[PDB]
């Protein structure tokens, strides 16, 4: 009974800014963990960032900078902002929610 | 818990004269073969002092709530340990920090809480039929207390629970002071064989108990302990035996005193 | 909801006492389950608690590793086990339910309480009670009223339902409790007030029922002839 | 009774103890050679025995080796936001040490739990013990264990085969609070060996005088500490040893 | 700090065979491993979690057993419907996920 | 234990009675609050107050408590007949790592018209002599639970074996009744001349002597 809708992907220059959009139908954004997993085409999965139920967020070593997460409770959607991009950022993503130490639900990809 | 008493014929207090009494150590320094003058609160020499009677043979019980000025002088010619302790306070309605002194048969308990105070708290000693001795069983000093952070226990002392009607053999002196908020207690045991008209001998008083309590204690009250023998019916209404006791309540005054010190380092004579 | 426990239990000094505390009207939800005992003349002690949603237990420092407490989520019951029984352990137990909160205090408060289980230890085994009649004398019957009853001796346990004429008499009936002895025996008493005019036409009997002993004796009471 | 404890409190239900009416020294604690975390800010170990505070608190909770750094006030995570919150103006630090010998058995040690889900940021110096069913969905949860309804407490796997960073470390945190009330607990002072027959200065609780110390033949009454003369000068002081 | 390496990369097995896929970690982790199945062109789905438990929607043909270092995803019966890659994911104290390599199962 | 409570308290129906529960600084003096519990003599204990400021459903507004320093106090607006129950204070102990209750206090507010002790003595029957045992029952009625001491004498020496006392049971007319037992043997039953039961109550003693022969 869990469904996630992702959008905002497309073609953009590395020296540009884009806004991602992740929405959940039967789930809220301010009461559970969410993982931002990016999978390279032809390679394995890789973790990038995580957002807690509170106002705390974490990032990995390679993507510590140029990342901002700002959830919105008005439209039950999740927003991610990218000020700068690199040549290695071409990857698929699935916005998802999960518990501690593991995640079960997943979402689509653009 | 506390109980009320009944009206009876009492004896009005008398006035007696003090003779070189109420002199203590004003400092904690050592002085040898010098004459040092100090300005503090001391009992004036040859001053009028009140006499409170507690002997049974009648039924004299007089513990009024006397005001506590800057220093008092409590002297008792204690023989059979009739006077046990003192209770201090300001309004006696569980509103301020009240002080309680009790010299029980096991240890001296100095607790400062809002103990509440009845019209006449006292200790009752009951004579057991099987045991040929006196044991204190009536513990009526206070009802209950809510809070207190101060609790001090002094050195243990051995008290005699037997009361007699003979002549006195010891003299006890107690001085209570309040400077800066610190409490000062001066006491020393002196043996003498007299009832009244204390001799002109000299005896200094060394400090014993010192406590940093924030109290005001504008008034004070002493305690008298009676005996419950087979002669009395056992009710604290009209019949009791208080033994033979006599205590004096002095008032310290800001008088300059000249103290004489010997080679050993004790006060020998005083001059006002 | 309300929680139900087991009935009265008696055992030996050195056996294992087994009790349970069941929940009626609902499960335990996610709140923790704890047990608190209570001894006569003493305070209430805390021995441990059970987390029913995770199946873990947190004991106390006073009680060593002799008690294992478990909980089953399938039947929603509390499972208590105690071993190495002692004569000191004569206390009753209740099952406590804790309701926590978020704040500066964070002290666990017991919200719901069980009915209570009565557990006692006795080295003596079950024996047969003896009942003998009691009748007033001529000097005791000074007025028009007489006092008579039946006495129970060497019986176990103390709670015994005594009735007069199978419950037909309710006025003047008094129930007395037992008392400890040197050998641990118990003894009750029962006295009723009856007029002297009914002593020659009505016969008073005592009915004593012992559910654990599966016995029931009927005995008659007669006035003394010598006095 | 806090460090060498038979049992250790949980992360969420950390025990709090207050010590007072005594003195406390940190020299023996520093030289134990068993503590791998003693980074402290605001105060210094050299000046810890000089100044003191009104009261000292103690906190007892056992965590893994990866979360001992998380107890710093400028940290975020499941421990630093949902278990214990430290204020920015906190006085004191965190003492931790390796506990590989204890808090572990042959199997997984599931006797310790910690908070995992919360709907709000915890207040500083606050402990929360809640056994309510956590909810994430819009529909209310009546204490059931269905979908989007999980217990906030998560079990800890304290296996002996875990790494150094995942090893369970016993953590004791002291709290230094100074108010306008008079101090009841402080640090013991120094006691240097006396030097007699030498021109030395001393601090004998009431003065700072320089001179030799010569043995006398006059004894003091057992209630006095100072001593004067005809010219009113201190020349006789009792050593309280 | 932690690197998740999987020994098998491409293993071919029949219907009546066990795939025997294992995952390795530099540091010992106690029963906090999850496995996923990502079909080509489809979102990944969780299969097992905590290396012992099974999800309700996941069929019970999958299994896992590993205490601290050596884990496995042995399957009693291989089905043609589930032919995809697998990943071993272990998180940290700061919810830092660590996804390893992918092992693909192909028809002989 | 580590928690100190008064043994008993007294009050009147219409005054204010304050019960104070003081403990160590590890449990009471720490950040933990206190929880009050009421246990009536015959029913299970029940919750009264949690959090030192809030009240549950069904609890009357007369129950109010306060916390001050290293002690917990309570305020009661009038004492009722149903208030005769044990009172305990529970707080979390850091050293014990578990909950600890208080010492417990007794609040007894009752009054009965106590009268002179009416005692009765029932000698054993003839059928009790063949059981190789002899019991003596001294039943006392219309008396107060205080001064319940019972003494046995045989007109030549007091008996110090087989003597006991029993807790009286409440009657249906605000009265308490109890009885005492004395274990003896039929061999020495006929040796003595007479037996009596002595009960002392507030200075009043009643002697009843029966004649076995
Ligand atoms: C002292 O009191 C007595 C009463 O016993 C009185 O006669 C005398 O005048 C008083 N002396 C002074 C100085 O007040
Ligand atoms: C003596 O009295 C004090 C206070 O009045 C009390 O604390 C102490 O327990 C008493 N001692 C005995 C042996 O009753
Ligand atoms: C004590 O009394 C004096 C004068 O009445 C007043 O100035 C002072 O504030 C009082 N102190 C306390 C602690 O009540
Ligand atoms: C004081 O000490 C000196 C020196 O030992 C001694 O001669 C004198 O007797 C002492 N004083 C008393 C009152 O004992
Ligand atoms: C605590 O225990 C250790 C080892 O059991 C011991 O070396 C130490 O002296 C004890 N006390 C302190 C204060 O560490
Ligand atoms: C101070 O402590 C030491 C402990 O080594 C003791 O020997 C000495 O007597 C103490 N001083 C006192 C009690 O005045
Ligand atoms: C003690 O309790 C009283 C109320 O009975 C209160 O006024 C007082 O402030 C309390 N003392 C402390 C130190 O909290």
């Amino acid at each position: 009974e869990v469904q996630l809708v992702e959008s905002g992907g497309g073609l953009i220059q590395p020296g540009g800014s884009l806004r991602l959009s992740c929405a959940a139908s039967g789930l809220t954004v301010s009461s559970n963990y969410m993982h931002w997993v990016r999978q390279a085409p032809g390679k394995g999965l890789e973790w990038v960032s995580v957002l807690y139920a509170g106002g705390s967020a974490f990032y990995a070593d390679s993507v510590k900078g140029r990342f901002t997460i700002s959830r919105n409770n008005s439209k039950n959607t999740l927003y991610l902002q990218m000020n700068s991009l690199r040549a290695e950022d071409t990857a698929i993503y699935y916005c998802a929610r999960g518990l501690g130490d593991y995640l079960d639900s997943w979402g689509q990809g653009t | 818990q506390c109980v009320n008493l009944t009206t009876r014929t009492q004896l009005p207090p008398a006035y007696t004269n003090s003779f070189t009494r109420g002199v203590y150590y004003p400092d904690k320094v050592f002085r040898s073969s010098v004459l040092h003058s100090t300005q503090d609160l001391f009992l004036p020499f040859f001053s009028n002092v009140t006499w409170f009677h507690a002997i049974h043979v009648t039924k004299r019980f007089d513990n009024p709530v006397l005001p506590f000025n800057d220093g008092v002088y409590f002297a008792s010619t204690e023989k059979s340990n009739i006077i046990r302790g003192w209770i201090f306070g300001t309004t006696l309605d569980s509103k301020t920090q009240s002080l309680l002194i009790v010299n029980n048969a096991t240890n001296v308990v100095i607790k400062v809480c809002e103990f509440q105070f009845c019209n006449d708290p006292f200790l009752g000693v009951y004579y057991h039929k099987n045991n040929k001795s006196w044991m204190e069983s009536e513990f009526r000093v206070y009802s209950s207390a809510n809070n207190c952070t101060f609790e001090y226990v002094s050195q243990p002392f051995l008290m005699d629970l037997e009361g007699k009607q003979g002549n006195f053999k010891n003299l006890r002196e107690f001085v209570f002071k309040n400077i800066d908020g610190y409490f000062k207690i001066y006491s020393k045991h002196t043996p003498i064989n007299l009832v009244r008209d204390l001799p002109q001998g000299f005896s200094a008083l060394e400090p014993l108990v010192d406590l940093p309590i924030g109290i005001n204690i504008t008034r004070f009250q002493t305690l008298l302990a009676l005996h419950r023998s087979y002669l009395t019916p056992g009710d604290s209404s009209s019949g009791w035996t208080a033994g033979a006791a006599a205590y004096y309540v002095g008032y310290l005054q800001p008088r300059t005193f000249l103290l004489k010190y010997n080679e050993n380092g004790t006060i020998t004579d005083a001059v006002d | 909801v309300q929680l139900v426990e087991s009935g009265a239990e008696v055992k030996k000094p050195g056996s294992s006492v087994k009790v349970s505390c069941k929940a009626s009207g609902g499960t335990f939800s996610s709140y923790a389950i704890s047990w608190v005992r209570q001894a006569p003349g003493q305070g209430l002690e805390w021995m441990g608690g059970i987390i029913p949603i995770l199946g873990i237990a947190n004991y106390a420092q006073k009680f060593q590793g002799r008690v294992t407490i478990t909980a089953d989520k399938s039947t929603s019951t509390a499972y208590m086990e105690l071993s190495s029984l002692r004569s000191e352990d004569t206390a009753v137990y209740y099952c406590a339910r804790e309701n926590g909160y978020s704040g500066y205090g964070a002290a666990a408060n017991f919200d719901l309480w069980g009915r209570g289980t009565l557990v006692t230890v006795s080295s003596a085994s079950t024996k047969g009670p003896s009942v003998f009649p009691l009748a007033p004398s001529s000097k005791s019957t000074s007025g028009g009223t007489a006092a008579l009853g039946c006495l129970v001796k060497d019986y176990f346990p103390e709670p015994v339902t005594v009735s007069w004429n199978s419950g037909a008499l309710t006025s003047g009936v008094h129930t007395f409790p037992a008392v400890l002895q040197s050998s641990g025996l118990y003894s009750l008493s029962s006295v009723v007030t009856v007029p002297s005019s009914s002593l020659g036409t009505q016969t008073y009997i005592c009915n004593v029922n012992h559910k654990p002993s599966n016995t029931k004796v009927d005995k008659k009471v007669e006035p003394k002839s010598c006095d | 009774e806090v460090f060498n404890a038979t049992r250790f409190a949980s992360v969420y239900a950390w025990n709090r103890k207050r010590i007072s009416n005594c003195v406390a020294d940190y020299s023996v604690l520093y030289n134990s050679a068993s503590f791998s975390t003693f980074k402290c800010y605001g105060v210094s170990p050299t000046k810890l025995n000089d100044l003191c505070f009104t009261n000292v608190y103690a906190d007892s909770f056992v965590i893994r080796g990866d979360e001992v750094r998380q107890i710093a006030p400028g940290q975020t995570g499941k421990i630093a936001d949902y278990n214990y919150k430290l204020p920015d103006d906190f006085t004191g630090c965190v003492i931790a040490w390796n506990s590989n010998n204890l808090d572990s058995k042959v199997g997984g040690n599931y006797n310790y739990l910690y908070r995992l889900f919360r709907k709000s940021n915890l207040k500083p110096f606050e402990r929360d013990i809640s056994t309510e069913i956590y909810q994430a969905g819009s529909t209310p949860c009546n204490g059931v264990e269905g979908f989007n309804c999980y217990f906030p407490l998560q079990s800890y796997g304290f296996q002996p085969t875990n790494g150094v960073g995942y090893q369970p470390y016993r953590v004791v945190v002291l709290s230094f609070e100074l108010l306008h009330a008079p101090a009841t607990v402080c640090g013991p002072k120094k006691s240097t060996n006396l030097v007699k027959n030498k021109c030395v200065n001393f601090n004998f609780n009431g003065l700072t005088g320089t001179g030799v110390l010569t043995e006398s033949n006059k004894k003091f009454l057992p209630f006095q500490q100072f001593g004067r003369d005809i010219a009113d000068t201190t020349d006789a002081v009792r050593d309280p040893q | 700090d932690i690197q998740m390496t999987q020994s098998p990369s491409s293993v071919s097995a029949s219907v009546g065979d066990r795939v025997t896929i294992t995952c390795r970690a530099s540091q010992g982790i106690g029963s906090w491993l999850a496995w996923y199945q990502q079909k080509p062109g489809k979102a990944p789905q969780l299969l097992i979690y905590a290396a012992s438990t099974l999800q309700s929607g996941v069929p019970p043909r999958f299994s896992g057993s590993g205490s601290g270092t050596d884990f496995t995803l042995t399957i009693t019966s291989l089905q043609p419907e589930d032919f995809a890659s697998y990943y071993c994911q272990q998180a940290n104290s700061v919810l830092a996920l660590t996804f390893g390599g992918g092992t693909k199962v192909e028809i002989k | 234990s580590v928690l100190t409570q008064p043994p008993s308290v007294s009050g009147a129906p219409g005054q204010r009675v304050t019960i104070s529960c003081t403990g160590s600084s590890s449990n009471i003096g720490a950040g933990y609050d206190v929880h009050w519990y009421q246990q009536l003599p015959g029913t299970a204990p029940k919750l009264l107050i949690y959090g030192n400021s809030n009240r549950p459903s069904g609890v009357p507004d007369r129950f109010s408590g306060s916390k001050s320093g290293t002690s917990a106090s309570l305020a009661i607006t009038g004492l009722q007949a149903e208030d005769e129950a044990d009172y305990y204070c529970q707080s979390y102990d850091s050293s014990l790592s578990g909950s600890v209750f208080g010492g417990g206090t007794k609040l007894t507010v009752l009054g009965q018209p106590k009268a002179a002790p009416s005692v009765t003595l029932f000698p054993p029957s003839s059928e009790e002599l063949q059981a190789n045992k002899a019991t003596l029952v001294c039943l006392i009625s219309d008396f107060y639970p205080g001064a319940v001491t019972v003494a046995w004498k045989a007109d030549s020496s007091p008996v110090k074996a087989g003597v006991e006392t029993t807790t009286p049971s409440k009657q249906s007319n605000n009265k308490y009744a109890a009885s005492s037992y004395l274990s003896l043997t039929p061999e020495q039953w006929k040796s003595h001349r007479s037996y009596s039961c002595q009960v002392t109550h507030e200075g009043s003693t009643v002697e009843k002597t029966v004649a076995p022969t």
